[PDB]
This record gives structure tokens, C-alpha cells and sequence, in this order.
DNA sequence: TCCGATCTGCTTACCCAAGCGGCATGACCGTGAACCACCTCACCAACCCACGCGTTACTATGCCCAGTCGGCTCTATTCATCGAAGGGATCATGCTTGCACCCTAACCAAGATCGGAAGAGCGTCGTGTAACGTGTGGA
DNA sequence: TCCACACGTTACACGACGCTCTTCCGATCTTGGTTAGGGTGCAAGCATGATCCCTTCGATGAATAGAGCCGACTGGGCATAGTAACGCGTGGGTTGGTGAGGTGGTTCACGGTCATGCCGCTTGGGTAAGCAGATCGGA
């Protein structure tokens, strides 16, 4: 199973529940791609430092644990997961 | 021996002992004093009556009689030392707070 | 089959003399696991390295303090310094 | 003769709704998708744990709405209420993201 | 007579090429001996430590100068005001 | 001392500006940006005193404000290593 | 010592020490025990970084037709190179001064 | 007191590489500075990897792994390679 | 007459509140047991405390000129208002696909067991590094 | 022209060498558990299209206030000397934290099991938005 172009599944409504999450009242209509783009690059960044955090366990499965882990070295701290 | 009672209730507290072990087995000192875990176990139990207290009256605000995670949300960010010590920290199934910018508001 | 020790046993004694009447579910009981978690190495780390940049190779009670001031904002630190103070000299008391 | 809400109040109603919520926003299968497509280029035939990517997700969310808040900040402070990505980019260059 | 802003970028160049301080040595230094005076009374400073915390604050005040500019520019303005600084100091984390 | 946050004098604050790349300034940033470096000061120098008072010292070594500036994210590379 | 001491930064073929970085590892309580190959490797990347950061601040120096690399060679350095102005983003920089940039907008 | 620093290996590394460019005292305190900070947070991050898999060594992978999360993109690359060359020279002799 | 406000008076979606299944979800008992915190004696090394001494931080004085303070001009910039148009909001339809849920087979994480390599720790020592002194050239 | 740097020289202390001893790491096996993939139903949230409003952007003009210039003034920085507050080192004592061996108390886990807190669903009402209609200030 290769997945290609799935960033598309992150649609327009899901983006307007963020913003009106976020106290927004008006979207502009070039703002979704911008987000999807920023949203890549964050999982991009988060899910790289998970998968060398397990690979460095020589692990073939990406825990909870390493994700919290990753996201820590981030810089933002995530509750609920361990 | 003797009775043995444990270095928690010697201090009226949390545990101590836990608190002794993870501080000797974290690899923060060479050694660990005898009042290290005692004070930072009575620390960590003034935090979590302090946020617990927050987060049932936050509960008892919303009428429900069990912390969720959306009752701690708002208990944190309610209160301005805890949301200055727990700003950076992302909290599951959370939430928002319902703020809304004068701006956006009808005329 | 490997204990998995937690903060939930005194996270709860401690709800049940705050709100006698209250229950916590268990996704705000891995919260504050992971909060008292969280604290507990940010101070840790802080009275380690106050401990370090002293040439010391010991954690006394003046080492949890200074982390304590130093991390826990306005009234919450001087709280925090009481209740530890308060605890500290209970356990030498007996 | 439909009644019409005007511009701007079931706006108004959705952002009420979905701040007094808090269940995740963005579907949770094309996010894991999304989520499994990117951790390809790191490593071939990764596997996920369910709680891994639901914890990717809520990160995801928060960080998305923390981003959207700032971004309507600063859209409110160029005296507009409708953000553009002008805002997202002023307010990722300012909080140190790029 | 140049017109209003010739020598301002002027200035820009000049003060962007040097790299010495740009708050006076003893004003700075009373201001931190003063702000130092409410948490511990005779209280001492060292030279280093004075030079240090003008580096750190200067450094601080040049950094939110360019967010201010950004913001300001970004609200279609060259000018400048409060509104910029506490939007950037918001946004930053503040 | 008194009064001595009136000694950031408005040319320091254009000079500080000028090295951040602004061109124009608002007759109401002075006033307010002062506070705001005050409130920097007034963070750094506390932790500052801290690390001091820990030591059982009296002078404020640059080590203790290389400490401070290190623990609020904001590394200071020069003084004192 | 019959042998003749052949210091362990010659083997590795470095100039930084890991006899100090054993040492410091060691003692800097990070953990039980330190392997005899984390040394050589934490001194292999920090010489690195160091011959990296030198290279660019001598560049940086010899366009501003200095022989002699001062705080301000050195912030010309980190800030112009995208990895190490990424990798030393929120440290500041005695006496290295700011970048000189000038928005657009504000320029005639 | 004998305080110990990296001003001769920074030197050393300065006329390796710049073979008539010298270093400012300010300068060489920035770099020793720089190197302090990168050698503590190489290190920090060392344990933490070594401390989450309940191990109890700092061997040469959990140092790998710490510059592979630390260092940026090509930096990172690069350091790799650097510190595997080096390790693969010291146990031969 | 006349025009834009200004009530005013229905409609009308919307959300919050209350009550009845009804259910899954904490609290707790009940073992049960594996864990590890507590008690006690040796001990030795990190820490405490008094004393010495040399940095070095603070104070007072003099001055002078480059920086600062205040006013005057005026012009570039900012702010208020209008028009408008098109970019975005809102709503009705159709349907795609995510969600609910069960099987499977593969695949991997966790636990046990050698057993061999590897790191701490002991004692010696002899180079490397820092600490100082002094010429000398890069800014 | 010069004051910060790059060449000595010493001397001492700490990294290297060798050996012991204990303790992790790699290879190997076994076993449960836990995802990836596949399958069906469906209904609801997404995609698309129509309609239309009101937000934002460009133009224009007032206004305003900040930049530039200039005269007065005055305190920051440099030079000098003086004095003691205190930080760092040193030596002797000391006390308390680690280590090891038992030993029961704490705590985690698995199974009901049981109130029972909360959610889904329906019903009902408070509510505020929205558009048509009557009226009212002056012109």
C-alpha cells in the first residue's frame, strides 16, 4: 500500500472548523492551501524526529510514547498520551 | 524492627520513598539528601490540590460530578499562575476557551 | 505482564480530601500523571543543575527550593516554598 | 420566501459551537492517511499505533488553532476581519516559525 | 534640507553596519542596580554581569523592533506604534 | 536611587529602532517601550538574584545572569562561557 | 605505563580532546556508564561544527578585508548560513551586531 | 584555580583550516561558548535517549541519534558522517 | 409630499433545559503477588566552619564636549469617507466515503538465557595544557 | 602609534596504560498481542452550484505630528586615587547519605459488580435574528 496526495484529504470544511475553533469569522478563499502546506511541514517535522526516536530503538512501530517524546523536543508539551 | 511507618506519613503528605527512588534513579545528582523527595513530593501534592480544586470547581460550574480533561483545560488557562507554568503544554481533548475578539461581534 | 507504576493511587487521595464528593475519569487521571510527570523532571532537572553550577554532588531541601522559586511563578512559588518548608520540618520533627 | 441568515451570524454561531466543544475537527482516517503518506520518506513499511496518530492528530489540531487565533489577530490588526495567508505568514515570521 | 525619512535610512545603514552598545553605560546600570533593589537590599554587581545583562536587553529591544516593524508594515504602514509593539510581543509568546 | 527608567532617553531608543531596521516612530513608543524593556529586566535580574541567593553570595556574577538569560530561552554566548 | 602514551584523540585522528569529553560525560552526570566510542563521536561533531563555523567566519572576515576574526565575523556567519542560523536561532551573540536589512517597503 | 577550556583545539582548528586568520580573545570565548552549549545539549539529549529505552551506557548510537535530532538537515548529514569516520578510525588501532 | 430611520410585530431557526432508557464506566472489594520501601549498622567523603588574603566593587573628585533637550518649520504620513465590485458567506441537492464493526494472517514487541565483550576502578606516570612573560604587528 | 595577540618556558595533574572484576549487549528462541488489510451498510458530511451581501481596496482630501535643523546645556566617560566587602582557597572536624541484608506493607493487575453519571433521544420553551409594516423627525 503506497499512499500518494492525501494532503487533500485535510478539506476545506475541517480547516473551517479550526478557524471557528480558533474565533475566526472570515476565511479568506486562498488561506486552505496555505494551511495544508503549514500542517505538511509541522507533521513533517514531528513525525521525523518520531520515526528516529524509534528507530533508534530498533522498533518497527511508532509508539504514543515517541510522538509525545517527539513533540516535546518540539517544544510543546502534550497531555492525555503519556 | 520496628512499626515501619512510611516516610509519607512521617511528613503528613504523595510519596517520598517513589520520589527518593526516581530522584537517585534519573540521573540528576551523585547523591540525593534526605529532605530532597520529602520537599518535592509535598511540592508536587500543593500543584495537584491546587489544580484538582480548579478543576471541580470548574465541574461543579458545569454541573457534572467527574474531571474531564476539558475541566482541567479550563481550570489552567483560567487562572493565571497555572497558565503562565503550564502555557507551552498541550492538554488532549481540551478544547478552546469560548473568547471571541469586540471586533467580530455584531453592531 | 510488567507494572506500570502511575501517580493515580495519590492523585486521588488528594482529589478525595479536596472534593470529597468528586470523581475523575481516567483520561484526566493520564493528565495528571503526565502534569505531575512533567513537574517532577522540570524540577529535578533545575535542582540538578543549581546542584552542578555549585560544584555540589548533592539535592538537599535548598536545591528543590531555588528550582521551585525559580519554575513556579508569583503566589504559586511562595506557596509551593510554604508547603515544602512545612512539609520538610514535620519530617524532622519526628 | 426562505428565511436567509445574513452574512456573518452563522459564523458567529459556529464559533461559539465549536469553542464550547472539544472533540477533534479534522476526520480522523484521511488524517491518518495523511499522516502515514508523510512517515514514507522516513523509513518503508512504518507501522502506527492507533494512539500515535490520534496524538499526532490532537497535536495537529492544537497547533493548527493556536496558528488560526494569531492569525485572526493579526488580520483584526490590519483593520480586517477576514484573514489571508498574509496573516498566517506575519504570524508564523513572528513567533519564529520561518 | 533632506526630506523626512533621507536620513533615517541613513541611519538604518549606520547603526545596522556598527555593532557597539546604544544605551549609555551608567544609565543602563542604575536602572538594573534600581530594578535589583526590590528582591535583595545591598545588593552588589559585577562589571561582567552589567555588561552581560546590557548585551541581553539590547539584543531583546533590537529583536522586537523588527517584529514591530513587521507588524507595522504588515498593517500598511511605515510609523511604528504600541498597537505593533503589543501585537508582537502577543504573538511572540508574552 | 529613583527614577533612573528615564535614563533609556528617546535617542536610545530611535538608535535601538535603527538597528532593528525601522524607519518611522510613533511619538508613543518610547514611554511604552521602556516598560516593556523594564518588565524584561525585571524578570532576568530576578532569576539573576536567585541563582545568587542559592550560592550564598552577595555580587551578581555574570555566570548568574548567563544562568538567567539561559533559563528563559534566550542563550547568551561570551560571558563567562 | 611501559607504552608509550598515544593519546586517543590521535587515534581517532581529531584535534578536539575526548579524553576531556570522556571525562565530562563521565562526570557530568548523564548516565551509569559512558562507552569508549560516545567521546570520540561527541568530539568528532564538535570539531565539526567548529571548523564549519571558523570556515565561514574566515570567509566572513577576509570579505571585509580583516585578518582577525572579532564577534562580528562570527554573527555574519551563523546568521548568513540557513542550517546554523536554524541551529543557533534563539542564542544571541556579544558585540556581533544585526544583519543589515532594510525592508523594501520602507526604501524609496 | 586551573579553569579548562577550548581555546587551544579551537585554535588548532582555526589554522587547520584558515592557515593565516587569527582569533580574537572575544571571539575565541564566543566559540568555546558555542561549543560548550552544543557539547551540553548533544549530551542532554544522549541521555534522555538512553534513559527512555531503560538503558544505562552513552555509547556512539545514542550520541548518533542525539546529533541526528539536533543538528539541521545537511548539518546533521554531515556530522554523521563525520563522527562515523572518526569511530570507525579509533577501533582500528 | 417625502425620505431614512425607528420602532413593532409576527415568523423562525437555534440552543438550552428537563425527563426516561440504558449503558459503559469508574470505585471498590477480593485475592494475589511481585515489588520495593523501611529498619539497622559500617563508613567515609562530601560538606561545614573558621581563618587569610588578594581581587575588585564602590566612592569621591574634575572636566569637557559629544550627546541630549527643547523649540520651529513643514511636509510626508496617517486617518476618515465614498463607491463599488467581487470575494466570500449561506443554503439546497446529490452522493462519496468515513465511520461502525468482525476475521484473519502477518508481523512485531516483550520476556528468558547464555556468554562474551566492555566499562568502572584500582595504582603509576609522564606528557599536554594552563599560566605566565614579552615582543610585535594588525586595526 | 599602540595595546591585544602569538611565540616561548614550568610544572603539575590528569589521561593513558595494565589488570581485575563485575555488568551490560548481542545472538537466539518462544509466545502473545496487536496492526494492516479486507469485507459490508449506511448516512452524513463534503462537493457543487445559485444567489447575493458587505468587506476590502483604491481615490481623495483634511489634519497632524514626527523628522530635520539649530541653539543651549550638562552629565557620561575618561583619569586618578583610596578603601574595605567579599569571593576563593585551605585545613580540620563531622555527620549524613550510600551500601547491604532482611522483611513485611504498598501497589499494581485481573474479575466481577454495582451504583450510576452521562449520553442519546424527545419534548418544550426562552431567545435573538430577520423581514414586512406602520409611524415620525425634520426637510
Amino acid at each position: 500500500k503506497v499512499l500518494r496526495d492525501n494532503i487533500q484529504g485535510i478539506t476545506k470544511p475541517a480547516i473551517r472548523r479550526l478557524a471557528r475553533r480558533g474565533g475566526v469569522k472570515r476565511i479568506s478563499g486562498l488561506i486552505y492551501e496555505e494551511t495544508r502546506g503549514v500542517l505538511k511541514v509541522f507533521l513533517e517535522n514531528v513525525i521525523r524526529d518520531a520515526v528516529t526516536y524509534t528507530e533508534h530503538a530498533k522498533r518497527k512501530t511508532v509508539t504514543a510514547m515517541d510522538v509525545v517524546y517527539a513533540l516535546k523536543r518540539q517544544g510543546r508539551t502534550l497531555y492525555g498520551f503519556g | 524492627r520496628a512499626k515501619a511507618k512510611t516516610r509519607s506519613s512521617r511528613a503528613g503528605l504523595f510519596p517520598v520513598g517513589r520520589v527518593h527512588r526516581l530522584l537517585r534513579k534519573g540521573n540528576y545528582s551523585e547523591r540525593v539528601g534526605a529532605g530532597a523527595p520529602v520537599y518535592l513530593a509535598a511540592v508536587l501534592e500543593y500543584l495537584t490540590a491546587e489544580i484538582l480544586e480548579l478543576a471541580g470547581n470548574a465541574a461543579r460550574d458545569n454541573k457534572k460530578t467527574r474531571i474531564i480533561p476539558r475541566h482541567l483545560q479550563l481550570a489552567i488557562r483560567n487562572d493565571e499562575e497555572l497558565n503562565k507554568l503550564l502555557g507551552r503544554v498541550t492538554i488532549a481533548q481540551g478544547g478552546v476557551l469560548p473568547n471571541i475578539q469586540a471586533v467580530l461581534l455584531p453592531k | 505482564r510488567s507494572r506500570k507504576e502511575s501517580y493515580s493511587v495519590y492523585v486521588y487521595k488528594v482529589l478525595k480530601q479536596v472534593h470529597p464528593d468528586t470523581g475523575i475519569s481516567s483520561k484526566a487521571m493520564g493528565i495528571m500523571n503526565s502534569f505531575v510527570n512533567d513537574i517532577f523532571e522540570r524540577i529535578a532537572g533545575e535542582a540538578s543543575r543549581l546542584a552542578h553550577y555549585n560544584k555540589r554532588s548533592t539535592i538537599t531541601s535548598r536545591e528543590i527550593q531555588t528550582a521551585v522559586r525559580l519554575l513556579l511563578p508569583g503566589e504559586l512559588a511562595k506557596h509551593a516554598v510554604s508547603e515544602g518548608t512545612k512539609a520538610v520540618t514535620k519530617y524532622t520533627s519526628a | 420566501k426562505p428565511h436567509r441568515y445574513r452574512p456573518g451570524t452563522v459564523a458567529l454561531r459556529e464559533i461559539r459551537r465549536y469553542q464550547k466543544s472539544t472533540e477533534l475537527l479534522i476526520r480522523k482516517l484521511p488524517f491518518q492517511r495523511l499522516v502515514r503518506e508523510i512517515a514514507q520518506d522516513f523509513k518503508t513499511d512504518l507501522r502506527f499505533q492507533s494512539s500515535a496518530v490520534m496524538a499526532l492528530q490532537e497535536a495537529s489540531e492544537a497547533y493548527l488553532v493556536g496558528l488560526f487565533e494569531d492569525t485572526n489577530l493579526a488580520a483584526i490588526h490590519a483593520k480586517r476581519v477576514t484573514i489571508m495567508p498574509k496573516d498566517i505568514q506575519l504570524a508564523r515570521r513572528i513567533r519564529g516559525e520561518r
